[PDB]
RNA sequence: GCUUGACUGCGAGCGUGACGGCGCGAGCAGGUGCGAAAGCAGGUCAUAGUGAUCCGGUGGUUCUGAAUGGAAGGGCCAUC
RNA sequence: UGAGCCUUGAUGGAAGUGUGGACGCCAGUCUGCAUGGCUUUAAUGUUUGAUGUUCUAACGUUGACCCGUAAUCCGGGUUGCGGACAGUGUCUGGUGGGUAGUUUGACUGGGGCGGUCU
RNA sequence: GUUUAUUAAAAACACAGCACUGUGCAAACACGAAAGUGGACGUAUACGGUGUGACGCCUGCCCGGUGCCGGAAGGUUAAUU
RNA sequence: UUUUGUAUAAUGGGUCAGCGACUUAUAUUCUGUAGCAAGGUUAACCGAAUAGGGGAGCCGAAGGGAAACCGAGUCUUAACUGGGCGUUAAGUUGCAGGGUAUAGACCCGAAACCCGGUGAUCUAGCCAUGGGCAGGUUGAAGGUUGGGUAACACUAACUGGAGGACCGAACCGACUAAUGUUGAAAAAUUAGCGGAUGACUUGUGGCUGGGGGUGAAAGGCCAAUCAAACCGGGAGAUAGCU
RNA sequence: AGGGUGACAGCCCCGUACACAAAAAUGCACAUGCUGUGAGCUCGAUGAGUAGGGCGGGACACGUGGUAUCCUGUCUGAAUA
RNA sequence: UAAGGUGAUAUGAACCGUUAUAACCGGCGAUUUCCGAAUGGGGAAACCCAGUGUGUUUCGACACACUAUCAUUAACUGAAUCCAUAGGUUAAUGAGGCGAACCGGGGGAACUGAAACAUCUAAGUACCCCGAGGAAAAGAAAUCAACCGAGAUUCCCCCAG
């Protein structure tokens, strides 16, 4: 699917709009890098496709506070 | 990313100490392993007195060695037999070990550490002012006198 | 020789254009210059020497300015 | 190794007798290692960028095992290798008939050529 | 040998041979938004692309222009600050 | 019909019958007409529904200036002159018609463009698995022996049987001529012709999809279609032309 | 009203206004039973990778324009009645 | 409900009813082959092959029934690795696929008009795709106003071409 998984950040669509204002359909893909996360509490080195910034959240909230929803949200993981 | 160090952590770690760092260092090493932890308030606030548990909880409660300066000082006439030695010298060896537990009958037992005698007290009879060394700062007022039989 | 009329505001009424425009103009008002004065001067003896609009630039202005005071911006005049 | 900030030097506890540097009105010398009675540049910390090193712990492995599993996929683990490189996302200079949409004037003794266009 | 089924069978294409050029393997390159796959269960005596076209004798001079290769010290130069 | 001009040998019509083209909506402006008149009229909606209510609002009774502003004046200007535009204009709301605007805008008609699907039962490659090739000829490499040599070369018989080899049916192809050309046939028939153990030919099924495939390269082939297939849609594309 | 009956019918026929009709099955208003919901009051608390921001785009009638406001892919990042 | 009936081309035959369920009409059920999401596996749809059980049986087995996948949950199992997960089994529920328009969302043309054509227009239209209900969406101000105030959203007419 190519989603942020943690922020659901999917690839949006826009226009290149180069010089001369020439319109050209495109799309803005997120970041994602599938990071190795150590929940520790669960003693499991869980992994999942995240995305920069959207990953800065996993740190500000907590691998747990994050997985809080996610899993609860139904997301596999 | 600040997090609280949990050990050596080279040029920054100080144990139970929190300092700045990089997210690349944390959530990749400083943490996943056992060397830090996020500074989400609780990590500090829920531990504000954690350091006071000793610098307070375990600091003022300690006054046993101190109370000696007054208690081990309120003794009535302190003197220890040092066995005379023909008007002058002595026969026995009265120094620290003695003026640091000469109270066995009173049950007020102690150690030979609490003593006030830099050097061995020559075999004389002078006012053996061997206070309690048990406490550093506030020592005590323990004496004794060279006696004999 | 002396000067700056190659001035500013307007203009009876005409010529020429499909139109946008282009041209001629006595006289009026303010101030100028030449002449004793009558007067002449609103560029060159005349007919070529040139680009609409838009979009912006520059100086001016108490015209406007989205709650009010300002300001950006807009208009008006000059001009690129 | 430049960039700066902090602190410490040179302009603006007693001589005299060996031995460094710092440019030079040199008719200069100033400043350091044995003996004798607040502007310009330099170090240390320091934070910041730049080269280039080594490390592992992200990240890669289409090396070797193990388990799912009587599976040359996939997933988790062990180890080896590589390593903040590679790669990807946003932005950004170049290149880009590979692809795409279009333009490429009128007069004219037919059209073109030539010439013309106020 | 092949070719315009249905006006062209040829002097056209292909060919064996030749030369240049790329590619060290997760190859170059190609299909694909990706995963994956062909190349190849191959590995430079190999694979792709280009031009020439058995074989014999040969294959001269020009690097100014265009392109490709190598250098990049210096001039100019993007986002960024 | 189209033309400067047609009996024109310039277009269209074999004939008949039925069908076949300036409409419709909202707006705007005129003209006729009706109502009311410095006033005219409501919209939605309510509704004892074509009534009645509702005057939100629209137009008109004042214009000038770029405007602030001013006002039968107002701008222009220092101008308190002149000049421009205004002031001694009846408007408004229905109804019918003329014209315009927006829409398919009288009707019919492209060659194309874009989107989503259907097609490799024809054909082009390729994949897997089966089949076919009467007869006749040529005689390579290798070899056994005789000779030959220091030994090898070398050589001669016989043996052996190669080859995008030779002749020629089936089979595959398509060089020539005739005939056919409203055919027997939307590419054939007849007489010749080329390849015929190979880059051969063929059955069965499979994979490549449209700006894509495939191609021993002709723009050839991709279902009698190809300089971008076919079907449905955008769509009544647009058509200063007929 | 309308329809039929051997030509056009209020009175031939079926209907027609009108008046009534449901074992059952359900739409929906209410009405209440059970399960779930939890009112009500006192004292609280009052929505952070968020608002803003830089870069690329998109939405607003508004084509970056002097251009607010809204969403953002990408990098950041606050006050806290 | 009622004297007529066995739908039609369809007569005929053979019949059922003339008071009270003959036929016919509406309610509610019983049955309901095979294909088809198609669901036991497979497959050129309407056919082919299996497992485990049974009503039975003369007990050959005749058929019939249950067995897809995923999600949540519960129980029982249970690897690399002590634990622990992953994986597995079972049961329970729920989904699955049809659909005319309307609606929310994801992606999104060109012809065309500009008398050419890029910006611009056609148009967020055609079209494809996911989802939902009888409505969907939206909705109780970090909204407007303008120093007076109004008071969520939605639809209508004005504002105004
Ligand atoms: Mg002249
Ligand atoms: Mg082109
Ligand atoms: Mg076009
Ligand atoms: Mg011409
Ligand atoms: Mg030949
Ligand atoms: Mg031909
Ligand atoms: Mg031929
Ligand atoms: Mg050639
Ligand atoms: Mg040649
Ligand atoms: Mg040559
Ligand atoms: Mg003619
Ligand atoms: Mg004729
Ligand atoms: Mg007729
Ligand atoms: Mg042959
Ligand atoms: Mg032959
Ligand atoms: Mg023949
Ligand atoms: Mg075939
Ligand atoms: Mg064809
Ligand atoms: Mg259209
Ligand atoms: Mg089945
Ligand atoms: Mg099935
Ligand atoms: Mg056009």
């Amino acid at each position: 699917s190519r989603v942020c998984q943690v922020t659901g950040k999917r690839p949006v669509t826009g226009n290149n709009r180069s010089h001369a204002l020439n319109a050209t359909k495109r799309r803005f893909l997120p970041n994602l890098h599938s990071h190795r996360f150590w929940v520790e509490s669960e003693k499991r080195f869980v992994t999942l496709r995240v995305s920069a910034k959207g990953m800065r959240v996993i740190d500000k909230k907590g691998i747990d506070t994050v997985l809080a929803e996610l899993r609860a949200r139904g997301e596999k993981y | 990313m600040q997090v609280i160090l949990l050990d050596k952590v080279a040029n920054l770690g100080s144990l139970g100490d929190q300092v700045n760092v990089k997210a690349g260092y944390a959530r990749n090493f400083l943490v996943p392993q056992g060397k830090a932890v996020p500074a989400t308030k609780k990590n500090i606030e829920f531990f504000e007195a954690r350091r006071a548990e000793l610098e307070a909880k375990l600091a003022e409660v300690l006054a046993a060695a101190n109370a000696r300066a007054e208690k081990i000082n309120a003794l009535e006439t302190v003197t220890i037999a040092s066995k005379a030695g023909d008007e002058g010298k002595l026969f026995g060896s009265i120094g620290t070990r003695d003026i640091a537990d000469a109270v066995t009958a009173a049950g007020v037992e102690v150690a030979k550490s609490e003593v006030r005698l830099p050097n061995g007290v020559l075999r004389t009879t002078g006012e053996h002012e061997v206070s309690f060394q048990v406490h550093s700062e506030v020592f005590a007022k323990v004496i004794v006198n060279v006696v004999a039989e």
